[PDB]
């Protein structure tokens, strides 16, 4: 607020100073995407939020345990990125009462270490329960060492919702210990969750690559469409090139509708809840007007305004209730997932 | 609004017949150009206070015989439609106001404020009369009442003043609409004397060349035209015959309604809605 | 079309004239300018749903003995074609399209879409009251149903709103023919009571200001004037005089049919035939 | 016209009354400051080089 000094005020003849700060503040930007996770470890207090800055804070804390591995995965999948902050718990069933605890701890991506579908369902509980809440949040789950693709179509029917997604594949990481550590689907999608975590908002994890060693299962073609078409994630072994690698077919989701992007795309999803979102004459100043006139006039001032500095098409006008309501659309950044060239071969006549 | 020149006519002749007959060195001068004997036996029968004969004046189809010595009668006559504005507005306003007004009032000393009192609520002043205030003088009005700082003006705490105003019937939005009319009336001066008929055309032209400058026509009834047949015999057959000299009065006025519109808009309210395509 | 001013303004002035008179506040500001004596008694007398007198509108040749304290004749009267087109082609159309309508209508929840529904098909609609859409709305027209996006607009789920629209009569291609017509209606407030009379003039000229704005003369019984005879007596030899004011209303309007025609060109074939010369 | 040479019409009152016409200006006297108020906005400014 404006200050006043002295703070005290005065009668007395006297000057006073009024400040006015708020030409200054700032600090106003977005929080980082912080990763959670829960699952278990030795040594640490269970079912206690620790925040975690490097891996050697983690195994001075945690020990000797597949937390400490996730931990490992989180931040070994995006080498070439920002190392941010991970929360995570040691978990000692119920997982509910638990999960509470991050309710107030502001991070944005979850991963049970767990393929049980009870504690999947717990966990979209607990997404919905914060999300609907002024605080939203994604979880990201996995299946076992080797699923079928049926298995994979009831698990996510069975857990179908807009804010989680399933990873298929399973494999092989190579820990900076040496060790070829095999492991279940769900450290994939520790590994795919510390990816989307240090991607800019609204980055997509689509056709990005995994650092992984080895896949249980390799999918052709047609099995990669069924399995993005029904919204579960899968990772293509990229055969084409000599230069082999692993790359993330696609950010789905296990709700899959054509109808809405918002919820069948993860990333923006993810963009809309972290979108930002930006003059008055009153008709006092007129004798009786109308939506026809209401839009012609702010057709006029936005081109002035547009000039100095919108389409008719694109502005829309309610009157109601001595209330006007002025509905702009507007554009936000999507990612591309189709490219489509028409290539047409012309020939020319050279002269000399 | 709408209006009736014929009902005008009657209201205003009545009390400016009165007050002129009342009035003997009026008529003296109205027929100066008059023979003395006309003007002399005129002034004797009709005029100041002791005169017993009398001027009457009344619509055209009374079933009861009328006054035949000096009579006006006053015939409504015809009328068109001359000018029209765009979309029929012939203005537009903020308050629904009425006839003006003219008051006489008085300063009136509240400790903080002279005040002028009007009978009326207050749609707008328009004058106070031989006043030119300052911002000093932080004239305001509200209701019925026109309030002038003291603190410089107590010389004036009485000071006697002609406001000029309109009423207000309510704070409301609205419109006007209508037309202006051009439309005549008819006026014949009935004598069975014509030289009562002679003096009775003069004193009704300087009865409406007065009433030129009356506020009623000045706001409404403008373009006052005069025009005259001549004297003839309106009745023929009696045992004398009955004269008059018609004069037809022309006016203009404006035949309109006040439609009052109840939408407005209070607030404009701005939505940002995203179209992903 | 074809159009007969005389059966409109016998449409049209009933229930303006009912309306006007069930409702006392507007009789007592249309008679603001008459003479207390007169508004009053015309009050008491026709005015209010108390009242016992009524004042009957029909044409100019019944055989039964009309109403004559309070009546309204209507009486055909000259008229005169004005302005022509070339041609004659007045307007041309790709749909037969018959009168503008308004409507009262509310929006109702199709699962994909809010739908307004007019009673009958729709050939064009021009408005949805206080809405300007946009693209992103996908304002579509389809038979009787008006139909606008639900996925923004829930929040206006049950929004009332007035249709302006025309009906059609069939998707076919034709002219309309024909010419501008100058004509004219006149009517007189009949009564033997002269005060009445007066009163049932300025009742009408209301009810005519009134009606300018009504869809009717604003699409087609354009530039409305108005024109005033003398009151004299219509019958003069009765137990007692009936009294009139006429006024004579003036119209223009088109005079005009849909000529269809039934040939068009649906394909362009070319041929190349060769000449030996 | 004397101004040009060398008032605003809101600050001159004419009351006429009894053949008699007062003109009665405002004139605005000297005073001494009893307060200072001051108002202190800080901005800021990119600076580029």
């Amino acid at each position: 607020a404006v200050e006043p000094f002295p703070r005290r005020p005065i009668t007395r003849p006297h000057a006073s100073i009024e400040v006015d700060t708020s030409g200054i503040g700032g600090s106003a930007g977005s929080s980082e995407k912080v990763f959670c996770l829960i699952g278990q470890a030795e040594g640490g207090e269970p079912n206690t939020v620790y925040e975690l800055r490097n891996y050697s804070q983690a195994k001075r804390l945690f020990r000797s345990g597949e937390l400490l591995d996730a931990i490992e995965l989180a931040w070994g999948s995006n080498p070439n990125y920002t190392a941010g902050r991970i929360l995570a718990m040691r978990i000692e069933a119920t997982w509910a009462d638990k999960l509470d605890k991050f309710a107030h701890e502001g991070g944005y991506y979850i991963v049970p270490l767990s393929s049980k579908q009870s504690v999947h369902a717990e966990v979209a509980s607990f997404v919905k329960e914060r999300s609907d809440a002024g605080e939203p949040m994604r979880a990201i789950v996995g299946g076992g060492f080797n699923e079928s693709k049926e298995q994979l179509f009831g698990r996510q029917a069975s857990l179908s919702n807009p804010r989680v997604s399933l990873v298929a594949n399973s494999g092989t990481f190579v820990m900076d210990d040496g060790r070829k550590n095999h492991v279940p689907a769900y450290m994939v999608a520790v590994a795919l969750g510390g990816l989307a975590s240090g991607l800019e908002i609204g980055e997509s994890i689509t056709f990005k690559p995994l650092r992984v060693s080895s896949l249980d299962q390799i999918y052709e073609s047609i099995d990669l469409d069924e399995l993005n078409e029904n919204g579960i994630i899968s990772i293509e072994f990229v055969r084409n090139r000599t230069n082999t690698f692993f790359r993330i077919v696609d950010d789905v989701t296990t709700f899959n509708d054509k109808s809405d992007p918002v919820k069948a795309e993860m990333a923006v999803g993810e963009a809309n809840d972290f979108l930002v979102s930006e003059d008055q004459f009153i008709g006092t100043r007129t004798i009786n007007t109308s939506a026809s006139i209401i839009k012609d006039f702010i057709q006029s001032y936005l081109g002035r305004k547009k000039r100095d500095n919108f389409p008719a098409e694109d502005v829309q006008v309610i009157v109601e209730g001595n209330e006007a309501r002025i509905s702009m659309t507007v554009y936000p950044i999507r990612s591309f997932k189709k490219i489509s060239v028409s290539l047409v071969y012309k020939q020319q006549t050279l002269q000399a | 609004a709408i209006t009736s020149v014929d009902s005008y006519l009657l209201s205003e002749i009545k009390p400016r017949l009165n007050t002129v007959l009342e009035n003997c060195y009026i008529i003296d001068e109205v027929l100066k150009d008059f023979d003395y004997q006309t003007r002399e036996s005129f002034k004797e029968a009709f005029c100041g206070k002791n005169a017993q004969h009398e001027v009457t004046v009344g619509f055209n189809f009374p079933k009861f015989k009328n006054n035949y010595e000096a009579h006006y009668l006053i015939q409504l006559g015809q009328g068109q439609e001359t000018k029209n504005s765009l979309g029929s507005i012939q203005s537009s306003y903020f308050e629904a106001t009425g006839d003006t007004l003219v008051e006489s009032s008085t300063a009136i000393r509240e400790d903080d404020k002279l005040v002028f009192t009007v009978s009326k609520p207050i749609g707008e002043l328009i004058k106070v009369e031989d006043i030119e205030f300052a911002k000093y003088d932080n004239l305001q009005v509200e209701g019925n009442k026109v309030s002038f700082k003291y603190q410089t003006n107590e010389d004036y705490e009485n000071y006697n003043a002609n406001i000029i105003f309109t009423e207000k019937k309510n704070d409301s939005k609205g419109l006007v609409k209508g037309f202006t009319v051009e439309e005549q009336v008819t006026v014949v001066g009935l004598s069975f004397n014509v030289d009562v008929a002679r003096c009775l055309d003069a004193v009704l032209k300087m009865i409406l060349i007065s009433m030129r400058d009356s506020i009623e026509e000045q706001q409404t009834f403008q373009l006052q035209n005069l025009s005259f047949g001549d004297i003839a015999p309106i009745i023929e057959d009696g045992d004398s015959m009955i004269f008059g000299r018609p004069t037809i009065i022309k006016y203009t006025s404006s035949l309109d309604l006040d439609y009052t519109i109840t939408q407005d808009i209070n607030k404009l309210t701005f939505k940002e809605r995203k179209d992903w395509k």
